[PDB]
């Protein structure tokens, strides 16, 4: 999610060096693989829209199965969540 | 096979060829500027300060040069510094920095 | 030999990601209140990549790179923030004395009213 | 900005920086115009048969790296060039077997490229077709680094003559491509630029250009056009062999380098093993009234050695001003940490030079080449080649050889001062005869300084000229009262001057010199 | 480039540039003329020899207003009474310091950290129309950061 | 028990006090006469006696820290340490005219900037001038040796370089034109003459060398015979990048310009010497791969860790055989069963590898070694129960018929879990914590059919996954 990222604190010789570019972007490689996509769940937990889908069942379940909707359109499930969520106060109708 | 060399990679190990080393040392001192390296981005030449200055103010090359060479040594006690020559050239574009801990007399072109 | 690393200012010295949040939760209240005790500068080009470097030549310390970090609420350094934009710092030895307090009696935090 | 770091410079300016490389090299220096060294080597670059001027900013540079030790005999006269080149300056002449071509790139009247090879010496001649060619000059076969062009068009003269900008460059085998110069040039004759330099094509190939040199048909360069070429290769030139060089290249380096007018105060020997360029290199310091440094071949033990000298047969009266020596071990490479073997007269003439011109006003030559003041050499890893054989100081002393040993502190010393005087008399010492040779060469100076000049003045001019002179000498001390004031008296010198005829002023001097103690003895006695 | 500088700063007084004294610090720089009485003393303490002390000097120096008084003269001097006045109370407690200069003589020898300790001179010099000073002779005495070494300080020199 | 001796300063001073007993001589003493000479007698005791301490102390085996002790440590133990092998790889040949032969065999040199020597070890077969061999940083060194004298383990060593870089040895007795090739070896085995070679041999001169035995233990070369020594070298780890160009020399002096050797696939990863100490220890903890076999246990766990994919491996004697037989039996004498089980093998291969690693590995006495059948024993589950509606019955069935027999299946691990050479019964209360640790069971009742209970010796318990009975439905209303 850097696009030559190190090319800021780097002299432009050592930026054109050819081993250089190859250590950043290996690294580049590496944060991309196996940081970023935690930051990318995170991101998506921040919107009730936007959360993944492993994070949407772990809500769900997290109070139980009996309190949930067995439905295929996951699309739906945030904004039928938010009705759940938003319907505990007029829920008794 | 495929040789290497001290531009930021390495000239020795270790400082066994002392007089050597330390001018390794200054030069991957010298070919960085400011803003160009994490932690002290004040670490390194100070060209952006002494960059292109009127080659005849010798006040201020003087001051420049003082400058400098003080805070590269409080920077690297290590080495401390024992000759420093300023000498034009054959047309008014060329000045050559010459440093000399004792024996090595390295010099670089600069440019005012 | 008797040797150990460490360094007496971190933040983050305080292990609780929590207290670490509210820590940075009011010292975004200070900042981005109004203060005279505060600095008055503006935004730099370079700012990008290096939003600390302001904190190195104003005060010769990376400490306050989280600090300026709250304060532009940057999603990373290689987006950049807009130059301009209104920039307050506090003294370093207010910043110091509160997380010595937090750290070694930080329990009642808000008020002391009476033993 | 300065952030910005280029590697060639154009129109745009900014600060440059080496590249990422495998191998560098570096020479800097100023010249010494004090004293001078000369003598014949095999080195990479460099025109044949030709003098250089090296100092210590071209030592690396026009000299090429040095070679494999293995690779050859021709390791000596880089290892001795880079002992002496660290604190003195030469005249180094250098030449290379015939076998050794060099290449050249042609330009047809359309200017296509055609690719040739021809024995350094031989001069190439346009016919009708090949417009013309340019081939390379500095001795590289272009194989280590390769040597790239680039031509296309620029523009104009004030006069409107339509130009061409070439850039010439080094690529390395790893890619790195160093550019060596960028210029415009013009076919036409009278091709002036805004800053009235002239853009003719051989003109500036002669002047700035320093590497390639062309032929240009005077009846077809009208005619001739440009065309975009970039890098372009030379290829054929070779290097030849070098470990075997005809004895012709060895007279033809001793003749160029007797013609040579360039000052040089001493001559080494490089390592060269041929006795009939041992032999002229030692007439020619007999002539030239100068010091030599020849050395014998290291790999053979003192029993043959000692006579080695004669059958070199430098042995006499008028080798009497040179120093033969012999260097019977091994050291580390300081690069390839591997067993070399190599002489001592870059080391020993360096000696000489930094102690003679200790003093300041005109030097002192009475300086001893042996104890550690000069004598100071170790270099690594010394190995004897034949341990249990040691040399003996008699018969060395009469072979007018010169032996060493090992200091107290580990260094290598030179334990002998005496020259290849086979008579036992004052001559035999080393400081002496150059002592000799100063006060000859000064006298000669002078002499020619004051030449051509009317009568009636000249006595006069001469011998105050001669009495200041005296005055410097008894300053350096090299001046020092007789041993027999039986027969002299104190008064250590004598002059006169008379005439012949219209010419012919003889003058005559002579002098008392002081000595170093050559004859070593010593005996304490008890009392009980 | 350099900040403000004062005394014979610029070429223009057609002098040798060898015989100029020269301080410069982070925001100021002063040149003056190598006047007579000049003087230095390094030395050490024992009693069995305990210790050394650092370098001292004794600068006097003379300075001519010879087309600009306010740069030569009065700025010269606000300038030194500025670097020699320990400024500890400019509002940043966090690091003040009474400030030292580096001192250039000769162009070649190279003092990076000494500082003022003494100033004197006279003021009774005549003046000119607006009042500023022709001529004044301000000596001074300076001090070494440290007690140098035998290897810190021979190895200074050019 | 121990030694002492006093220090030099003492020594010095009882010796003046000794020879101050006569008085025409005794006051000699203070005077650098008296000093010199006693420095002279405690300078040469001092060598003698610390030298004779250091002679002892390098007498051990993990003491010794010079190269040369540890070899001869190493010597002593039947063990070589790893000496460095030099990187091998592909290099690109091109021929430059048509001169240049299209076969260029192996056997010859290549010479680096370095002059590194090159052997190549195949044939170069230039296509359309083009040709590959495989090339790597060898040298053949060449001796040889005359036979001095027949003494047994007669010594011949070599030069300190040639110990220092034998990364390889071939030793060729040529006797007068007939050659043989002799090489070293070690563990002794079988009566008489085993082999007509020589023995290893170091000194610790920092030497390497043979021996030239007698008897049954090789034969000793005749008198005038020769010996030639072809030391395979090299340099160590070698780096060999792409983008060089070689220099043969010697035959290929003249072929030089002919031949181009060009380098394009990268050579490296070779070998240095490590240090002396894990040396040392590698040397003194070999011994544990000897195949050092005592018991059936033994034998299981070496077939176990020579055979993968082993789903079990288990021996019983005599003994275990009468137990579960409960009675005598005239045919269980010294004889041992052994069974075992590979998903990917049948009984008679498993049979057939046990007896291939029997005849392998020589190590047994009066006792007979048979392969017994190993019986399956499967067993059915009925689960019965509901789970919740927010799960699938099919996906929880399939589930847990791959959990099941990857745990307890017909060619699950658990049998020998730590692949030691152990066989572990399947139980009903491991298979339904297995289950209860899946926790796919909300209300579930479990029972077994056709319990084949196995004796544990060699019937092959397991799950019969497939025929489960899976009563799986959802805790409704």
């Amino acid at each position: 999610m850097q696009r030559s990222w190190f090319n800021h604190r780097l002299t432009s010789a050592k930026q054109k060096s050819l081993l250089y570019k190859s250590l950043a972007d290996l690294v580049q490689s590496m944060m991309d693989t196996f940081v970023d996509p935690w930051l990318e769940r995170i991101t998506n937990r921040k919107s009730i829209f936007s959360m993944s889908k492993e994070d949407l069942e772990t809500r769900t379940n997290e109070l139980g199965q009996f309190f949930t909707i067995r439905t295929s359109n996951s699309s739906s499930v945030p904004m039928l969540l938010q009705q759940r969520l938003d319907e505990i106060h007029f829920k008794g109708t | 096979i495929d040789p290497l060399l001290t531009l930021e990679l390495s000239g020795v190990k270790t400082y066994e060829s002392q007089e050597e080393a330390w001018g390794a040392r200054l030069y991957e001192w010298l070919n960085t500027y400011q803003g160009e390296v994490y932690g002290d981005p004040s670490w390194g030449n100070v060209l952006p300060q002494f960059k292109h200055e009127p080659t005849n103010l010798s006040h201020v090359q003087i001051a420049v040069e003082a400058m400098l060479l003080q805070k590269l040594t409080v920077d690297l006690p290590d080495i401390p510094i024992s000759g420093l020559s300023v000498a034009e050239g054959d047309a008014f574009d060329k000045l050559k920095i010459s440093i000399r801990i004792r024996d090595i007399t390295i010099t670089q072109d600069v440019v005012l | 030999t008797r040797q150990y690393p460490l360094s007496r200012y971190d933040d983050r010295n305080i292990a609780d990601p929590i207290l670490r949040a509210e820590l940075r939760k009011e010292v975004m209240l200070m900042c981005e209140s109004n203060d005279k005790n505060l600095t008055i500068y503006y935004v730099l080009p370079d700012e990008q990549y290096r939003p600390d470097l302001l904190a190195y030549r104003m005060w010769g310390i990376a400490e306050l790179r989280w600090v300026v970090t709250l304060a532009a609420g940057l999603e990373d350094e290689s987006q950049g923030m807009t130059v301009g934009k209104k920039l307050k710092l506090p003294p370093a030895t207010w910043i110091r004395e509160m997380i010595r307090h937090f750290q070694y009696d930080g329990q009642v935090i808000g008020t002391l009213s009476i033993a | 900005s300065q952030y910005s770091i280029q590697q060639s410079l154009g129109n745009a300016s900014g600060v440059a920086v080496s590249p990422i490389n495998a191998d560098a090299t570096l020479s800097t220096g100023v010249a010494l115009n004090s004293s001078l060294w000369a003598g014949i080597g095999v080195f990479a670059r460099g025109k044949p048969f030709t003098v250089l001027a090296v100092t210590e900013s071209n030592y690396e540079d026009v000299l090429g790296e040095p070679l494999k030790p293995s690779s050859g005999s021709q390791f000596e006269p880089i290892r001795h060039v880079y002992e002496a080149i660290q604190q003195t300056s030469g005249y180094v002449v250098r030449a290379v077997p015939d076998d050794a071509k060099f290449p050249i790139i042609m330009f047809d009247e359309s200017g296509e490229p055609a690719y040739s090879a021809l024995p350094y010496g031989s001069e190439i001649e346009l016919d009708s077709g090949e417009a013309f060619a340019i081939y390379v000059d500095d001795g590289d076969p272009c194989i280590s680094p390769t040597r790239e062009l680039t031509i296309e068009t620029a523009t104009a003269d004030s006069a409107g003559n339509e130009r061409f900008l070439l850039k010439l460059t080094q690529t390395t085998s790893l890619g790195v491509v160093t550019t060596l110069e960028t210029h415009t040039v013009s076919l036409a004759e009278e091709a002036k630029d805004d800053m009235g330099r002239l853009c003719y094509l051989p003109t500036a190939l002669e002047a700035r250009s320093k590497y390639l040199r062309a032929v240009v048909n005077e009846e077809l360069i009208s005619t001739a056009k440009v065309t975009n070429k970039k890098s372009l290769a030379f290829t054929g030139g070779t290097n030849g062999d070098q470990s075997k060089i005809s004895t012709a290249a060895y007279l033809r380096a001793v003749k160029v380098l007797n013609n040579a007018p360039y000052m040089y105060t001493a001559v080494l020997g490089l390592g060269c093993y041929d006795n009939a360029a041992i032999t002229a290199l030692g007439k020619i310091c007999a002539d030239r009234l100068i010091d030599g440094f020849f050395d014998v071949k290291p790999t053979l033990t003192y029993a043959e050695a000692l006579p080695a000298v004669e059958d070199t047969g430098l042995l006499g009266t008028d080798y009497v001003s040179c120093s033969v020596y012999h260097y019977p071990f091994s050291c580390k490479d300081k690069w390839t940490q591997s067993r070399v073997v190599f002489g001592l007269s870059g080391v020993a003439y360096a000696a000489k030079a930094r102690g003679v011109k200790k003093n300041s006003d005109v030097g002192g030559w009475h300086y001893s080449p042996a104890g550690e003041e000069r004598a100071v050499i170790a270099r690594a890893s010394i190995q004897p080649l034949y341990p249990e054989d040691t040399p003996d100081e008699e018969a060395m002393v009469k072979g007018r050889l010169n032996k060493v040993s090992v200091g107290t502190s580990g260094q290598m010393i030179i334990d002998d001062a005496l020259t290849c005087c086979t008579q036992d008399n004052y001559l035999h010492f080393q400081h002496v005869p150059s002592l000799m040779n100063a006060i000859s060469r000064f006298f000669v100076q002078l002499a020619r300084q004051m030449k051509h000049s009317p009568d009636g003045i000249t006595a006069a001019g001469l011998t105050k000229g001669m009495t200041k002179l005296l005055d410097r000498f008894v300053a350096s001390g090299a001046l020092v009262a007789p041993r027999d004031p039986d027969a002299d008296g104190t008064e250590p010198y004598v002059l006169k001057v008379t005439q012949a005829e219209f010419d012919k002023w003889e003058v005559v001097w002579a002098c008392c010199p002081t000595g170093v103690a050559r004859r070593i003895q010593g005996v304490p006695l008890l009392i009980k | 480039m350099a900040p403000i500088a004062y005394g014979v700063y610029s070429q223009a007084d057609g002098v040798s540039p060898y015989l100029k004294v020269t301080l410069t610090n982070s925001q100021y720089q002063v040149t003056g003329y190598i006047s007579q009485g000049a003087a230095m003393n390094m030395a050490q303490n024992w009693e069995v020899w305990e210790g050394g002390t650092p370098p001292t000097f004794t600068l006097p120096v003379t300075f001519i207003a010879l087309n600009n008084p306010f740069i030569e003269v009065s700025g010269a001097i606000a300038a030194l009474t500025a670097m020699i006045s320990p400024e500890l109370k400019a509002a940043n407690v966090g690091g003040q310091i009474p400030e030292r200069v580096t001192l250039n003589i000769g162009r070649r020898i190279n003092i990076t950290d000494v500082a003022i300790q003494d100033l004197s001179f006279d003021l009774d010099a005549p003046r000119d129309s607006n009042g500023y000073f022709l001529k004044n002779t301000v000596n001074l005495q300076l001090t070494g950061s440290s007690i140098y070494n035998s290897s810190d300080i021979v190895r200074a020199f050019q | 028990m121990s030694k002492t001796t006093p220090t030099k300063d003492s020594i010095r001073a009882e010796f003046e006090e000794l020879v101050e007993k006569d008085s025409f001589w005794s006051k000699f003493v203070g005077s650098q006469f008296v000093s010199m000479l006693t420095l002279f007698i405690t300078q040469i005791v001092y060598r003698c006696f610390q030298y004779a301490d250091a002679a002892l102390a390098e007498g051990f085996i993990s003491t010794a820290t010079r190269r040369s002790s540890i070899l001869a440590a190493a010597e002593t133990n039947s063990y070589v340490g790893t000496k460095p092998t030099p990187s091998s790889g592909m290099i690109e040949i091109t021929a430059t005219s048509e001169d240049a032969p299209a076969v260029i065999p192996k056997n010859m040199p290549l010479i680096s900037d370095d002059q590194y020597p090159y052997m190549t070890m195949d044939v170069c077969r230039l296509v359309d001038g083009t040709g590959t061999v495989e090339v790597a940083q060898l040298e053949i060194q060449e001796v040889t040796y005359t036979v001095t004298a027949a003494k047994e383990f007669l010594e011949v060593v070599l030069s300190k370089a040639l110990t220092a870089v034998c990364y390889k040895l071939e030793v060729f007795v040529t006797t007068d034109g007939k050659t043989t090739q002799w090489s070293s070896s070690t563990m002794f085995r079988l009566a008489g003459s085993k082999s007509q070679v020589y023995v290893e041999f170091y000194k610790p001169s920092e030497q390497l060398g043979v021996r030239f035995g007698d008897g049954l233990i090789g034969q000793i070369p005749p008198e005038g015979s020769t010996i030639t020594l072809k030391v395979w070298c090299t340099n160590g780890d070698i780096t060999l990048v792409a983008g060089q160009n070689l220099t043969p020399v010697d035959s290929a002096a003249n072929l030089a310009n002919l031949i181009s050797v060009k380098t394009t696939t990268p050579i490296t990863a070779g070998t240095d010497a490590e240090t002396t100490e894990i040396t040392r220890n590698r040397a003194q903890y070999y011994l544990a791969y000897d195949d050092q076999v005592v018991w059936g246990g033994d034998y299981t766990y070496f077939l176990v860790r020579n055979i993968p994919g082993l789903s079990w491996v288990k021996a019983w004697g005599e003994g275990q055989q009468e137990k579960l037989d409960g009675a005598y039996n005239v045919q269980n004498i010294n004889k041992i069963f052994i069974s075992g089980w590979h998903p990917n093998k049948s009984q008679s291969e498993l049979e057939e590898m046990i007896l291939a690693a029997f005849k392998k590995v020589p190590n047994e006495l009066n006792k007979k070694f048979s392969y017994k059948e190993v019986r399956k024993l499967p067993f059915k589950i009925t689960i019965t129960g509901r789970i919740s509606a927010s799960l699938t019955i099919e996906n929880v069935t399939d589930e847990l018929k791959s959990a099941l027999e990857t745990k307890f299946g017909r060619d699950s691990t658990f049998f020998d879990p730590n692949r030691v050479g152990k066989y572990i019964l399947i139980k009903k209360k491991d298979v339904w914590a297995f289950i209860e640790t899946l926790g796919y069971f909300r209300d579930f009742y479990l029972e077994f059919v056709e319990w084949n209970e196995s004796n544990g010796f060699y019937d092959f318990v397991y799950l019969d996954t497939e025929n489960s009975t899976f009563n799986i439905s959802y805790e409704e209303e």
